[PDB]
RNA sequence: CCCCACUAUGCUUAGCCCUAAACCUCAACAGUUAAAUCAACAAAACUGCUCGCCAGAACACUACGAGCCACAGCUUAAAACUCAAA
């Protein structure tokens, strides 16, 4: 004697009930490990439903204030021929490079941008780096 | 006929890893079939029917 | 030179030359393809007629008078009194779809004449008479 | 009527070629949507036959193009299986 | 002083990286089936490139290669669906192998 | 709170939106030459956007300018102007053999 | 039904006539996407508010009355007899 109407609350709640009818005449195994340490939402049937109008997903774009510097060396320099190694979680891009010394002269007191932007890439000239212009 | 016995013990639980399939003897073999062509790769017709 | 299929146009100076005649010279066969007959006539670049021969003209009747062999006698039936007043190259100006639209281009030159293009006049309305009721058939 | 002739719809013949300038000619009327046309142009048809016609056809571009871009994508996996066996 | 989610996803190449269309990448070989070869370049999806013609016998598994990504995962949505149909691969064009 | 959390901002790695080939340019009737190149040289049909890749702002204009040129004396109707068949190929369509 | 010829008519002008499967077969306005998503199908499901309209079938886009440049017309629109379905 039980209930498989999965669709009406969750296990827990079904086979509390029935233990509680006297319908079942033992707990299952897990019932009291689920007592115990239960989930942080009780798995309960629901319907996906789709949105109209003016509903939208509260799912937020993730940005940060160093794309900015990126968008405009990815524009003026391109993507370095440099290749990415996204396996050593300690790589360093050409941009990223370009990113910490533009974060250096910014704390430096520099406000402009235009102005924060050309002495970047003469720093970087000096200590070595290839800095190809695309056009 | 030879239906293998229980394939369980007296506390339940199934013999063979791959009970719940209910064709364990099958892929137990297609399992070490596949296991052996992936070792093959990391070291790398009339007689019969 | 590489070939054009765009004909030369008159007042600029081309190269081509057809028994040394520019294109503008070359004698026209006028082809009207209908749907129950064929109709040719070949006229010079002054639009002087040469030769005139249809499916009628060559002894087809009624449903025989709109087939592609009809419409094939019938071009070499014009190149022959064509080519007898001096013509070798024509210009083809086809209006119709009718059956005899390519055949009769055929039989024109089965007869002995080159044709050097081809042109479709087909009448199309830019929006013109109201076509009659489709056929309940 | 009062134009030039000899340019609109003419084709020249190549080496004698009369067969492939027909065909050429042929497919730029084709392309053009002439030759449908002059078809269409021997009867009335009547507007709102031409509205349904016009509509269907609109929505059956739509459909074989949709389609065809689902096919498309759908058969980058149409490789040899990696995971025989499994 | 525990590093938190938000500075390891900040820091992290994949996040620096941007967009991926037109980027070059570091991929290896880690399948390949018959003149398949499947190569992870990081992402969460491996991109499938034919072997190159050229030293075909070069690719093997292990191999390390060079890769101009495209999308690190093919998806589109179809008429009358409501969601993304996703082969679960990422496109990318092998360029060659990389050597030191 | 945290530094490294995710700000909000509109992308920065957005890239343009497409433009015709004619967008920003003033389209005239009286310039048949740009004209021409929209219309079928064997026929002086005009392009659907599909050939010209214009977008329906261009193709509305070139539209409406080419009719205005045509019945006013500067455009031919039944055929390109045959001046212009060697201007540039802007149009995604294959005729010839 | 097919072919040929031809007329009212399709056009213009000045008056009428006031109908349509005049149909997105979805009343106007405002709002919501969370609840149960919801008989079915169509076209995801609803809330507030207002006007119009409906109350078995058939008789009936009918009869009578009334109004109308309408006169073999239009609009509004019954009842009796009949049925256990429609
Ligand atoms: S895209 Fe700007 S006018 Fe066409
Ligand atoms: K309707
Ligand atoms: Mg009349
Ligand atoms: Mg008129
Ligand atoms: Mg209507
Ligand atoms: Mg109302
Ligand atoms: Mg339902
Ligand atoms: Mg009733
Ligand atoms: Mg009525
Ligand atoms: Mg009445
Ligand atoms: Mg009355």
């Amino acid at each position: 004697a039980g209930s498989r109407l999965e669709t009406v609350g969750s296990i827990f709640s079904r086979t509390r009930d029935l233990v509680r009818a006297g319908v079942l005449k033992e707990k299952p195994l897990w019932f009291d490990v689920y007592d115990a340490f239960p989930p942080l939402r009780e798995p309960v049937f629901q319907r996906p439903r789709v949105r109209y109008g003016k509903a939208k997903a509260p799912i937020q774009d993730i940005w940060y204030h160093e794309d900015r510097i990126r968008a405009k060396f990815y524009s003026v320099y391109g993507s370095g021929q440099r290749a990415f190694d996204l396996f050593n979680p300690n790589f360093k891009s050409t941009c990223q490079r370009f990113v910490e010394k533009y974060t250096e002269l910014q704390k430096l007191g520099e406000t402009d941008e235009e102005k924060l932007f050309v002495e970047t890439g003469k720093a970087l000239l000096a200590e070595g780096v290839i800095l190809r212009r695309v056009g | 006929p030879r239906q293998r016995a229980i394939q369980w013990g007296e506390d339940g639980r199934p013999f063979h890893y791959l009970f719940y399939t209910g064709k364990q003897s099958y892929y137990s073999l297609m399992h070490d079939v596949y296991g052996m062509l992936l070792n093959l790769e990391k070291h790398q017709v009339i007689g019969s029917r | 030179t590489k070939f054009s299929i765009y004909p030369p146009i008159p007042g600029e100076e081309s190269s081509l030359r057809w028994a040394g005649k520019k294109f503008e010279e070359i004698p026209i066969a006028h082809i009207k393809a209908s749907h129950n007959n064929t109709q040719i006539q070949v006229v010079s670049a002054s639009n002087e007629p040469l030769a005139f021969a249809s499916c009628g003209t060559e002894g087809f009747r009624n449903a025989k008078k709109g087939t592609g062999i009809a419409a094939q006698t019938a071009g070499i039936a014009a190149a022959a009194r064509a080519k007898q007043k001096g013509v070798i190259h024509i210009r083809v100006v086809v209006k119709g779809l009718g059956p005899g639209r390519l055949s009769a281009m055929h039989g024109l030159i089965m007869g002995g004449l080159e044709v050097i293009s081809i042109t479709d006049n087909t009448p199309i309305p830019h929006x013109g008479c109201r076509p009659r009721k489709a056929r309940k058939l | 009527a009062k134009h030039l002739k000899f340019i609109a719809r003419t084709v020249m013949v190549q080496e004698g070629n009369v067969e492939s300038a027909y065909r050429t000619l042929n497919r730029i009327l084709t392309m053009d949507g002439l030759i449908e046309d002059i078809k269409h142009r021997r009867y009335y048809e009547k507007p709102c036959r031409r509205r349904q016609r016009e509509s269907y056809e609109r929505c059956r571009r739509i459909y074989n193009m949709e389609m065809a871009r689902k096919i498309n994508f759908l058969m980058r996996k149409n490789r040899a299986d990696p995971w025989q066996g499994c | 002083n525990v590093e938190s989610f938000a500075s390891m996803l900040r820091h992290s190449p994949l996040t620096q990286m941007g967009p991926a269309k037109d980027k070059l990448v570091i991929g290896r070989i880690f399948h390949i089936v018959e003149n398949d070869l499947y190569i992870d370049f990081g992402g969460k999806f491996h991109c499938v490139c034919r072997r190159p013609e050229v030293d075909g016998e070069k690719y093997q598994k292990g191999t390390r290669v060079r890769l101009r990504l495209l999308d690190l995962e093919l998806t589109s949505r179809f008429l009358g669906a409501t969601t993304d149909t996703t082969v679960l691969e990422a496109n990318a064009v092998l360029l060659g192998i990389q050597e030191s | 709170s945290n530094e490294d959390l995710p700000i909000s901002m509109e992308n920065p790695y957005k890239e343009p939106l497409k433009k015709c080939i004619l967008c920003g340019k003033h389209v005239d009737y009286k310039n048949v030459q740009l004209l021409s190149q929209f219309v079928s040289p064997f026929t002086g049909c005009i392009y659907g956007r599909h050939i010209t890749g214009l977008c329906g702002k261009k193709q509305k204009e070139i539209t409406k300018a080419i009719k205005r040129a045509q019945i006013m004396g500067f455009m031919p109707v039944t055929y390109k102007d045959p001046a212009y068949l060697k201007d540039p190929k802007v149009c995604n369509i294959r005729y010839r053999e």
